[PDB]
RNA sequence: UUUUUUUUUUUUUUU
């Protein structure tokens, strides 16, 4: 008699959805699939605008610090770099502020997260020759 | 040529016999093993590594003391090929060490902490691959 | 006590997470549902004792020796074997 | 009294949706051990909880008379751990939560105990005269076996009571009773 | 032989058998696939200015490694021919009628 | 169990 091979049979055909240990998955995917498109369309656009004006970019940041804190804590001489701007995007997923000390987002004190400029392992890996929907801005053309 | 040397470190009951007495039982025991060797094929030809140069082979070392009777235990094979029980390592060691040392012979009369420490050596060897050596005879590593 | 065996697992002898492939690496079925048969006590010699008790009843009205009659009383004065199943204890004692 | 409480046991459970993710948690938890102040680190016991599965059904291409079907299997994994005599709460709770990796949630279950009147009796025994007229294994729990047996029996009792009461209050259309209106 | 068996034969043997640190590691630890890449620092390895900070000598200095590996392969055979064999004797004799 | 019982069997579990 195969015992391990038949595991989970009882909770497959003789169990209710509301009377089982299985949790729903559609709820998480609802807010996850939508956020992927936001980072793709607004990703390159944000970086292009930041790099549009190479010089004189740090002047705006320096003046802003004189109004919030008054005294420039990060002040440095002309012979030292001020900072490096990193293209970040806002958070759209309504995550709950859990009390997990080992979490990566529970201790977030700002509404902006870094964006990877290059990725070698695409998350939406297709199972075949099919492409990803919404990744063809230019309309198609037929030989006619 | 070996009975006199083993007359010291042995139990009292198993020491009064002479050399000739042991030979009578040994002679008949070997014949039975060879005759019975003619689910027993998984531990006879699969584990033995032929060389063509070895004129003789050892006895009663790893796998020579089995197949004494016409039929052998069924569950015995499951504990050698499928998986060797490592949890009972300490239990077997204490049950074999007491045979040589009865606490009244040449050996000391105090032995209690040996079983506790011997168990640790078995677990440490498990990471190295001690479990693998149980299934496959220790012949490939030597050569 | 009513629980001699105390089987507790450990870290070195724990089943792997992928238990489906474990069954495929065995010659025959080993693990099985919890099925253990208990031992049922038989008469434990009480069946033979009942037959022997009837013999002493017949050896009362024979006018035998006093020494031989002492054995009849000992059997009738039992407290853990004869019990009170049949209504013969008071009848034999009265006779 | 609050100061008289003590964590009797802490059942730690896991729920992983992948085989690789569950294996990573086991290795992470083991690495956190063998590093505490006491000689022997806390070694919890293992208790697998099977592997539930689910697979709905749907008709299969549209405009067909139901000649073929396509199923979508959704497997799952579970794991449970047991604790006894958790003297250090910081070295156990932090280690369990820090061993997570990926989408692998957890569900703890605390168990406290309060002591009653401390038995204090049996003073120095009387005396007169005639009138003349260690052994700790590597991968094993350091706690005594007697304590585990006493605590284990309690867990089995609560589970039986909860199942019996839950079955009683389980009927369709809650709040409906016979010939009530 | 009472003071040399209690905690000498069943304890000291564990220390000699605790070679997992050198056995678990790869055979070529100081040399990998990326061994000829830009891994060395150009500012501290090219001009050979330092003497102890860096040392590029793991390509031909296998004599030390060869001797170290040789001493770790002999004890392994002894454990399998003394420990594994000894355990098999008890297991086989446990079902002798 | 000679003061003992007074009886049909299921599709996850004594890890």
């Amino acid at each position: 008699a195969f015992r391990y091979r038949r595991e989970g049979q009882f909770t497959k055909f003789r169990v209710h959805f509301d009377r089982s240990g299985f949790r729903p998955y559609i709820d998480e995917l609802k807010w996850e699939i939508m956020d992927w498109h936001y980072k793709r369309a607004m990703g390159p656009q944000m970086k292009k605008t930041l790099m549009s004006y190479q010089e004189g970019s740090e002047k705006l940041q320096y003046m802003h610090d004189l109004i919030a804190l008054g005294t420039a804590k990060a002040k440095f001489p002309h012979a030292t770099k001020r900072f490096f701007f990193v293209p970040a995007l806002p958070v759209t997923i309504p995550y709950r502020r859990s009390s997990n000390p080992f979490c990566l987002l529970s201790a977030n004190k700002t509404g902006w997260l870094q964006w990877s400029p290059k990725q070698r392992v695409p998350f939406p890996q297709p199972l075949g020759k099919r492409k990803v929907g919404g990744t063809d801005p230019q309309p198609p053309v037929f030989p006619k | 040529r070996n009975w006199p040397r083993l007359q010291a470190a042995m139990p009292e009951p198993l020491s009064e016999l002479s050399a000739d007495s042991v030979g009578l039982w040994l002679k008949a025991h070997l014949e039975r093993v060879i005759e019975n060797q003619r689910d027993g094929r998984g531990r006879l030809l699969a584990q033995k590594f032929p060389l063509k140069s070895d004129e003789e082979d050892l006895y009663s070392l790893a796998d020579d003391f089995i197949f004494d009777h016409e039929i052998v235990d069924e569950q015995f094979c499951d504990e050698r090929l499928s998986q060797f029980p490592i949890d009972k390592a300490g239990e077997l060691f204490r049950r074999v060490a007491d045979f040589f040392g009865l606490t009244k012979g040449p050996q000391p009369a105090v032995n209690d902490a040996v079983v506790a420490q011997f168990q640790n050596l078995v677990y440490t060897l498990d990471e190295i691959g001690l479990s693998n050596w149980m299934k496959m005879d220790t012949r490939e590593i030597e050569e | 006590p009513e629980a001699p065996p105390l089987v507790l697992p450990n870290w070195q002898t724990m089943h792997p997470v992928d238990m489906e492939a474990w069954e495929k690496k065995q010659r025959r079925v080993v693990r099985t549902r919890h099925v253990k048969a208990k031992i049922i006590r038989q008469a434990d010699g009480r069946k033979l004792a009942a037959t022997m008790a009837l013999h002493g009843r017949q050896a009362i009205h024979r006018d035998a020796a006093v020494s031989s009659l002492v054995s009849v009383a000992a059997m009738c004065a039992s407290n853990s074997q004869r019990a009170l199943r049949g209504e013969l204890l008071p009848e034999t004692l009265n006779l | 009294a609050l100061s008289a409480y003590s964590l009797r046991s802490l059942i730690v459970t896991y729920n992983s949706r992948n085989r690789s993710s569950m294996n990573a948690t086991i290795e992470n938890l083991k690495n956190a051990l063998r590093w505490t102040s006491p000689s022997e680190s806390s070694s919890p016991s293992s208790a697998p909880s099977s592997a539930p599965s689910s697979a709905p059904s749907s008709s299969w291409s549209p405009f067909k008379y139901k000649y073929a079907l396509r199923h979508y299997v959704f497997e799952d994994h579970r794991y449970a751990f047991a604790f006894y005599d958790v003297n250090s709460v910081q070295e156990v709770v932090s280690a369990a939560l820090g061993a997570m990796a990926g989408e692998t949630c957890c569900s703890c279950r605390f168990s406290w105990r309060f002591a009653g009147r401390p038995p204090v009796s049996l003073p120095t025994p009387p005396r007169l005269v005639p009138s003349s007229r260690a052994t700790v294994l590597r991968g094993h729990c350091p706690t005594d076996k007697e304590f585990i047996r006493r605590a284990l029996e309690e867990e089995q009792a609560v589970e039986r009571i909860r199942k019996k009461l839950d079955k009683k209050q389980l009927q369709w259309f809650p709040g409906k009773t016979p010939w009530a209106p | 032989p009472a003071e040399r068996l209690h905690s000498l034969f069943a304890r000291a043997d564990v220390l000699a058998h605790l070679l997992h640190s050198r056995l678990a590691l790869p055979l070529l630890y100081p040399l990998n696939s990326g061994g000829a890449l830009t891994n060395p620092l150009n500012s501290a390895a090219s001009p050979d200015s330092p003497a102890a900070l860096n040392s590029i000598a793991t390509s031909r200095w296998k004599r030390e490694e060869v001797m170290s590996a040789l001493a770790t392969v002999t004890p392994l055979v002894l454990a399998a021919t003394s420990v594994s064999r000894f355990l098999k004797t008890a297991h086989a004799l446990s079902y002798f009628a």
